[PDB]
Parts: C-alpha cells; structure tokens; sequence
C-alpha cells in the first residue's frame, strides 16, 4: 500500500550540504501531512520538521533551525529536506512519516505517525568512501548432517555502511544470516553473511553475492564455489 | 516540552509492564505510542490514549490522567521485546517532542546454546595478502559473550580483533569476530582456532591444521 | 450541492511561504463567493479580468487558488505587471490575468515572539520567473565570477531568507495571507458553475 | 608609558552600525602598533598610505579610530575609490586616505538573533555622502513622483534597512567589526608617536 | 550639575512617528552609556531602549522592537530616538538615564541608572490640540487672618497634559500648590493654580499667571487683579 | 526573564521595610534598587545589592539569596513612601528588565483636616458664555474625599462635576473639583456651596451670589 522510499544520503564533509527526497506512493500526496524525523544510532528518536497539506513548515527542531529548509512537491509526490551547514552531530537515519488524519480545516494541530520508511544513513566525517572486497568464504567439506556446510561473502573496508548483500536477484528469503559490522579501529567495517547451502549437487543456489554499496558506487557480482 | 521515561522496564511474560510517560502538565495533550523493534522501523501502537490502530492487539492499552501516560501493555510475550516511545505535540513551541523510549525486556527466556562457524581465508585471497579469517557465532538469547581466540595453539590476542558487541535477531542475540594477525602465511602451523566461551560452557571449533 | 472546498485552502492551520505556494484545483463543484466574507474585518477583494458580481453568473472549468504568506508592504506586488523582489523571484502574476487576488491581516493566527524560520522567501535568484512558475531549488546562488562549489561563503549566499513576523510590528511588517483564485476555461464542460 | 586606548575600540562589547560609526580622537598617547596584529588571527590588516612596517616609527597629531559593522561582502568598499551601497550611503573614504581599514569576523557576540535590529544600515538616500559624513537622519525617503508624508507605503520607503545577523548565514552574511585608523598630520605638535 | 534635558514629545495620531531628544550637560558624554526608559501614569516602568559609548544599541524591548530606533551624536551632545508607528500602548512619560559604571572594556555587561532626566509625555491618541482658557481667579478681600488670600488661575479645556503654568519668573516661589489636572467627560482637561499671598492688594501686583502649552504654543500672560 | 515585586507593603514608623523581588534564578546578576516619589524621578538607592550611592543615607541595605532579592529599609520616616523598583540586566536576551510597583505606606500618620477654598466665577469668562466654578481641598492625608455640590439648596449631582480622584503632595493628599452646571443662568441664588466629607466631619465654604 503506502510505500514511503526515501532516496539521498552519504559522506559528506563536516559543513556542505545534501538534499533528501522522499517519494510517496499508496495514497494521496494532497491530504496528509508527512514529516521527517531522525534517529542516532542506538541513541533514540528525534523529530526534524515537517509540512502539512498545504506545503507549510510545521516547525522546526531546537538545532536545526537556520540550517534545515524542507519543502513540498504535490505533483511529483515528493517531500524534501535540504540540509545546510551539516556538523558531526547530524549522523542518524532520517527517516520520512506520513500523518493518519486527513487534516480538516478546523480542528487542533496533533500529528501522530502512522506510516514510516527506511531511512538513508547520512553520515557526516572527514573521512573518505572505501570500496568493498568481497571474498568468497570456502564452504568446507565438513558433511555431518544436510546442510551443516554454509557458504557466504566477506565483505571488508567500507566506511559508509548502507551495504546491502543479495543472493540471487534480490531473493532467497531463506536463512541469511547478515551478521552486522564492527568498527575494525580504523574507521571502516567487516560484513559477513551465511545461508543454509544444503548438499551441492549442482542442484544448489546460484552461488551469488550482490554487494550494492551506494556511497562507494560498485557493483561486485563475484561467485563462491568449494 | 520535555518528556521523561524509565530507561528500561522488565517483566516476566506471565504479567503486564508499566511503561510512563511524565512531564510538566501533560494531561490534556493527547498523547501517543510508538513501538520499534531492534532493526526494523517504529510501529504504531495505542494513541491517544484510549484507541488504537488496524492490526494492533487488544493487549496494548492507554491512560493518561495529569502528568502520567502507562502504555500498559497486557500478555506481555517475548516478540515484544523492542523500544517504546511516547510522543507529544507542544503546541507552544511548535514542535514534536519525544523521549528516550524503554527496553522492555522479558525477563525469564530460556537459555540458547551459541552454534560457532569458522571460515579460514578464502581460496582468493592467498595470492594477495588480506588475513581475514572471520569466526562467527549463530543465535543465543543471553547476551555477554567473549570470543576467546586460540591462534596457532597459543593465546594470541595481541592482534588485531574486532569482537563486535551482541545484536538483536529475531529476539536471539549474534556477532561476529575477526582475528588474522599473521604475516599474511597464516598457513605456520598447529591449527589455528577460534573459541567461543558463554556464561558456563564453552563451544570450541577449529580449522584445518595447515 | 457540493460546496467547492473553500474551507481549508482559506481556514487553514498553517499556510504556505512565498517561495513554495500550493496550488490546489477546484472543480466539480458549485462555488459560492460569499462565504469568504467571514474572514478578517481586514479584508481586500481584489480582482482582475472579472466584476466580483459576475462570478456567480459565469461558468469555469478549473478554478486554481495559490496560497502563500507575505508580508503587507508586499501585498500590491501581487498583481498583473508589478515589479519587486517578490513578484520577480517568488511568484508572479502574467499580465493578462483572469482572477480575484485576496489578502487580509494574520498577524493572531501565525505570529510568535521569537521569529520561527517557517515563512521563507527568495532574495536571490539567477533571473526573473515566468508567469506561474515555482522554484522550490535552494542551489547556492553565484553572485561573482568563482565557483561556490556547494559552500555558501564569499560571493556565495543561500537563495532563501526568513521573515521575522512579531506582533509587536506595524501593519506594514505583520504577516498577510494571500490566496490568488485564478479561473481558467478550456475546451471542456465547465463544472463551477455558480449558486443557482 | 601612557598608553593610547587602542582596547576600548577594538574589545568593546557592542559596536556601532555603519550609519553611526563612532570616532575616537585618540591623541596625547604612545601607540603601539602590535597588540593588534596577533591577536583576532583572523585579520584584513589593508593599509593605504602608510605601511604595517613604518607605521610604529612615525608621529602623527590626532590618529581618528572610526568603529561599525558590516558584513563580509562589504568590506571590499571600505577603500579608496570604491563604489556601491554600503560605500556610497553610509562610510565614505577620501582617495587620498592615509590609514589601516581592520575587520574581523565577529559571528560569534553579534549574531544575536535578540539584537538582529541591533545594527541597521542605510539603503536610501537622495545623494551620495562626502568623505568621512555621518548621517544619523531617519527622515522617509521619497522615490517617486508624489511627496509623501510621515508614513510609510507606496514611494515612502524607510531609510533604514535591518541586518538580520543569524548564526547560519553564509560567512558573506555574518558580522564584521570594521574599525578604521585613520592618520592625520595637521599642522601641530605631533604627540601620538609609536613605542621608543 | 548633570542636567539630562528631554524635548521633542507631543501628539501624535496613531500611524505616525516623531523624534525625541536628550541634551545632556555637565558631564562627558563620551564615557557613559544613556538608556531610554518609559513609565504611562502608574503600570509601573518599562525600559525601551539603550545605547553605549561607541554608537552601538544594547537592545530593544519585546514591545517596541523593530519600531524604535536609538541614535546617538558624540560631536554635539545629545541622544535620540526615532519611534515609527506608534500605537495607543505607547503613551507614556519618556525618561533619559545615564549610568554610572563607564565600563572599561573588560568587564561584565551591567546597566543601572544614577542620573535620571525630568520626561517627555508623548501621547498617541486620533483627538485634536486644543488651547487653554485661562481665566483669573478673584482674590476676595478676606478678614480671616493677616494673610486672607488666595489668587489664581482657571487653566481650561486643553487635550494634551504637558501644562507647566508658572507664576512670575524667579519672583513668586511661595505657595504655588499646582492641583492636578482631571479628565472630564469632553475629552478635555482643567487645571488651576492658587498661591498664597499674604494681604499685599495695591502692593507687589505682581499677580501674573504664565501658561505655557506646548502642543499648542499659547503663552499665555494672563493678568490677575482683585 | 520577568521579576515579581508585591503589589503593596505597609509598615510602621519604628519597624523596618522588607521588599522582595523573584525570578528564575537571581543569584547572579545584580539586584538594582530605585526610588520613585509620587511627581519626581526615580533616585538610585542601592546598587550591587549592596552599595549605596553618595547622598542616599545609611539605611538601604540589601541582600541577594538563590532566588530571592531584599529591599530592607531602617527606621521608616513619613518622608519615605515611595515606589521601589529593582532591576535585572538579563545577558540572556539582552534587555533590561524592571519590576512591578511597591507602593510602601506609612501607617499611623496623623489625619490632617483637608483646607477648602472656593473662587467664584471671574468677570473675564462671563463675557459671552463660560460660568465655571472650582472647589479645591489642598491639605488632607487620608484620601476618599466625596466633594458633594450642596449648591442651589438641592443635592446638585446631574450637573456636570469633575471630582478628580485623590493625589500626593510633600506626603499629603490634595484633589479638585469643578462645576460647571450654571450655563451663565445661576441667578437663581439658593446659596451655592461646596460641601466635602472626610471621614465623617464636614467643611464647606460659600459661593459668592453674583
Ligand atoms: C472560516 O471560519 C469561520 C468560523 O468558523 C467561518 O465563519 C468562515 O466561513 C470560514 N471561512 C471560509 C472561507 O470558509
Ligand atoms: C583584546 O583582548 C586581548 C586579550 O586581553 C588582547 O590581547 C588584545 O590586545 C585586545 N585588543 C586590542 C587589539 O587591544
């Protein structure tokens, strides 16, 4: 139904800025109001802005007024928010949310979110994008039950970490066991992933790892075989 | 405004959790729920403090009455485990205020033994020199693991690890672990292994020793 | 009948800011042009192109109503062929225009003692806008010869400024809401129609 | 030994706005010309006339400090011989100007967006001032045809424009602290030399 | 002394703008930061506007902001401030105050008064100036005691209430008790003045009563005889 | 910011005055003191909470608690009632913030008689149409004055009468009173007279006939 995608969000250096969009799809970009809202990693929600019907500031949080200007499009159904004079502390998932009510003339200004997205990591460092390295982790030949061999990507050196890993096309909803990064004291990241892998035969997975990493643009398709 | 909320409140899943919300004056203000598990994006639950959207169970209930708000969530189950917020519109400011949301955590699940996967380097990585051997450990519910690495039959952690703190799945904790200290000829000698030790027992799994 | 929806691009809680107005069409419906006399003893009915007693005579396809808030002084700017930082780089009326231009006083409905960066206008802009035309583009603005390279630093501004709107302001300061009801009519059946 | 004041003009907590510029007969004293080169490392130290190298060796009568703010896109027209709005309706230097124009960025005390009205300057004005005039009048500027009362509307433009000092402006936009040292050699004893 | 002296204050309709003035005397005006504080009949007071040394504003009130503008003359000594549209709120009797303090560049921002001035009332009202009706009061011929007498004027019918009416300059410093003035049901007002005066007929005569409105420029020399 | 004076304080010759002066947390800045008596500008009295300036005597102390400024005044003479302000810079929005007023009163002041006089109409304005009349009470401390026309043997209150409320004057009240009524027609002659009321006694002088 309602599908909130969100595009635009990367590195970017402490002090230039980006523009964030969100397109709407589902639902009637002329009746809702649909705001934007942050979220630091593993440190709480935050409200940012927001627009209403008519394509109005709602207000604006205590730190990025000045900085932070959104707008609204009806006609492509597209709400944006352009970032100013970013700093280190604006590192978090925007995330973009819809209004429930239908927002009658007269009545009392409560907004209360009802549909989110997805958010894009916007990251704000000094540091510079690093391209990934996948590896094909060997799926050993240790058979004790059916599918106790489990093969998978090693994805290393990423600063920005919007990676996605895929298996086929963007398929095999099987068990993917994407274990999250770790900091490696240097700035960057590690990902790892695992599928079940039953007996090979030929008769198995495509033996595929799609690393899409946006902010870093490259696309690796690299195979695993034992 | 300025909401405040308990940092974490736990129940055992045969009771219901008491989670508040208090500010100044907030008891005319409607006040909502908002409820994220670790991973996904928030979802709604009770608002305005007496109804509650399509889809919710009838065990998620509100009251607010002066400076208090309970989401009084009833049956509380172990996929319930994830952050509420409460939010709040302050009309005076012209703003959104939330607050630090609590970890309901159902206290008394039963234990998990962690399932260890080694990987050695990988067939291409030898030509060049990468060292990433990875040692991954599958689900558990208590958290608090230590990854005890055993290089070359000797303790060696003096290297370079990364022993990632444990993360949400599904309501059963994993991570990972990362130690390839060699000169990149990893293949020395005396199987180096990789050790994972929980609270109690430990679960060893090695390579091949070459 | 079907009132055509007067009520919430006029009554409404928040309006929109000079640099971002919203059009919203109007069809299907049998408007009335009296009811927009509650609002505001201060109330101008400007029109161009039709007597405001002919309204409720004549049929139209679709009726437009843009929506934005200006401050008093920049009210006469919205008319056909008038020049000024807001009718050149905000919005602007074509010359030939088939409408009824209304204003009235807000500064009770939005006006805070603080200064809210919610009603923004265009300082800077390259060149003049075309008739009904809306940059919602907040590129930075080149006002020398070196590239801004996306900073906004010397010779290089950002194209949108805030209005202070206070109460304590003359009535050449206090915010006004706009609302242009602009009537087109096409090759078509005409559905706003008038009261009869 | 009696050292001149050269830190009432250059810490003060508010400074003036550029059409009331305060002067300073700084005279009678022993000005030493290096406190104000390291400290405030950001420095537009432009000297026309004299050089920063010869300037504490020789004796001048009556050294006149001149103290506004401006922004940083204006600063380019303090300067002899320079052209636009900011040097043409409120500061004017003489060409044959013998002195040091000193300006710093002051974005962190003046942008306060309590004051903002704190500093104003002149957008309007029937002609062009002479070097070195101050003009403190608030009389409304006629820009038409018709004369105009002593209100503001159509053609009646107020002569005072505000600069609305925000902590998010470009670095074009933020405050500067000019303060001019103009040097004089009129016929009398010569009593503000440098340090011997 | 220190003589902070106060004009250009008057009537004016509502929608208009004057200028005042502070003349200041006896003192440097040079070193001392003057402000401008308001006080209407009673409700207290209010401080408007202030200025330091260098020409350089210290604020403006959250009433009159944006409104008013202070200024400042070094060369001739006096202050001044523009007050552009002016409401009914701002009748009020202007002061102008020095301050003690001269505030050597290090040092923490502090502002109190020591030298106040004598005001300006400034009345913002739609009415119009109206001129006195000074009639003389008859000094009947008393036997009460050695000094029965009482002689005056019947100041009348005036809308501003700046009156100073003065009996004969540097000559008459005796009882002067000057009643206040009341706001009849006209809009106008009445005032009168009686001095003592011992039993002096046929003596000084020197019964003459000076009243001087400002908003209407009637010096009145009025002539009292029994 | 926005300080909290009393509205009124009263106290006796003898005691010693106490005016308080609040605010969020005035603990800080300076507490500046003024003194405004009725028809003259407002004297310093104290600065820094604690200074006194050159002339002001030795009894205007002061004091600043965490949220608390003090006004304490000594020994208290009838030549002491006054309005008293007190001041606060407030750096955090850059304007100078003054107080409520605080009327003190003396208590127990002896009651002065009010003095009436009377003048009758002038030669001078009778000439096309003025017939006015004046009734003035100039010495009286307590106020609450009711300056009844007990003129044309009739309690005369349909004509036109001032009557302005009550003023100060070297610590004593005074007031006015006009009339009006005769429209150059008070050739009736029934014993004109102005008739004020105290607090129970009564003066009253007449009016001249022609
Ligand atoms: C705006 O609101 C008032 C009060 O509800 C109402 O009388 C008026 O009709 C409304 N205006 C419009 C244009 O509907
Ligand atoms: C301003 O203050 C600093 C620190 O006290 C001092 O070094 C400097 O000399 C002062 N300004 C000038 C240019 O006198």
């Amino acid at each position: 139904e309602v599908q909130l995608v969100e595009s635009g969000g990367g590195l970017v250096q402490p002090g230039r800025s980006l523009r964030l969009s969100c397109a709407a799809s589902g639902f009637t970009f002329d009746d809702y109001a649909i705001h934007w809202v942050r979220q630091a990693p593993g440190k709480g929600l935050e409200w940012v802005s927001g627009i209403t019907w008519n394509s109005g500031t709602i207000g604006y949080a205590d730190s990025v007024k000045g900085r932070f200007t959104i707008s609204r499009d009806n006609a492509k159904n597209s709400l944006y928010l352009q970032m100013n004079s970013l700093r280190a502390e604006d590192t978090a998932l925007y995330y973009c949310a819809k209004h429930h009510q239908i927002a009658v003339a007269g009545d009392a200004e409560d907004y209360y979110f009802d549909y989110w997205g997805q958010g894009t990591l916007v990251t704000v460092s000094s540091a510079s994008t690093k391209g990934p390295s996948v590896f094909p982790l060997a799926p050993s030949s240790k058979s004790t039950s059916g599918g106790t061999a489990a093969l998978g990507c090693l994805v290393k050196d990423y600063f920005p970490e919007p990676v996605t890993v895929s298996w086929n096309s963007g398929a095999l909803t099987s068990g993917v066991h994407t274990f999250p990064a770790v900091l490696q004291s240097s700035g960057l990241y590690s990902l790892s992933s695992v599928v079940t892998v039953p007996s090979s035969s030929l008769g198995t997975q495509t033996y595929i790892c799609n690393v899409n990493h946006k902010p870093s643009n490259t696309k690796v398709d690299k195979k695993v075989e034992p | 405004y300025e909401l405040t909320q308990p940092p974490s409140v736990s129940v055992a899943p045969g009771q219901t959790a008491r989670i508040t919300c208090g500010g100044n004056n907030i008891g005319s203000k409607s006040v909502h729920w908002y409820q994220q598990k670790p991973g996904q994006a928030p979802v709604l639950v009770v608002y305005d403090d007496s109804d509650r959207p399509s889809g919710i169970p009838e065990r998620f209930s509100g009251s607010n009455s002066g400076n208090t708000a309970t989401l009084t969530i009833s049956r509380v189950e172990a996929g319930d485990e994830a952050d509420y917020y409460c939010q709040v519109w302050d009309s005076r400011s012209d703003r959104v205020v939330f607050g630090g949301g609590t970890k309901l955590t159902a206290l008394g699940q039963p234990k998990a033994a962690p399932s260890v996967t080694l990987f050695p380097p990988s067939s291409e990585e030898l030509q060049a020199n990468k060292a990433t051997l990875v040692c991954l450990i599958s689900d558990f519910y208590p958290g608090a693991v230590t990854v005890a690495w055993k290089a070359d039959s000797s303790p060696v952690k003096a290297g370079v690890e990364t022993t990632t703190p444990s993360k949400q799945s599904n309501n059963k904790y994993a991570a990972s672990s990362y130690l390839s200290l060699t000169p990149e000829q990893w293949k020395s000698h005396r199987s180096y292994s990789c050790q994972v030790t929980h609270e109690g027992s430990t679960v060893e799994k090695t390579v091949a020793p070459t | 009948t079907n009132l055509c929806p007067f009520d919430e691009v006029f009554n409404a809680t928040r309006f929109a800011s000079v640099y971002a107005w919203n059009r919203k069409r109007i069809s299907n419906c049998v408007a009335d042009y009296s009811v927009l006399y509650n609002l505001a003893p201060f109330f101008t009915f400007k029109c161009y192109g039709v007597s405001p007693t002919k309204l409720n005579d004549l049929c139209f396809t679709n009726v437009y109503a843009d929506s934005f808030v200006i401050r008093g002084d920049e009210v006469r700017q919205i008319a056909p062929g008038q020049t000024g930082n807001i009718a050149d780089y905000n919005y602007k009326l074509p010359d030939d225009f088939t409408g009824c231009v209304i204003a009235w006083n807000s500064n009770k409905l939005d006006s805070k003692v603080s200064g809210n960066y919610n009603y923004l206008y265009r300082l800077f802009r390259k060149s003049n806008l075309k008739p009904f035309e809306r940059d919602i583009s907040t590129e930075i603005y080149q006002a020398g010869n070196k590239p801004c390279n996306g900073v906004a630093g010397f010779n290089c501004y950002f194209p949108l400024r805030s209005y202070s709107f206070r109460p304590t302001y003359g009535v050449g300061h206090q915010p006004y809401r706009v609302v242009v009801l602009s009537f087109e009519l096409l090759h078509a059946p005409a559905t706003v129609c008038g009261p009869k």
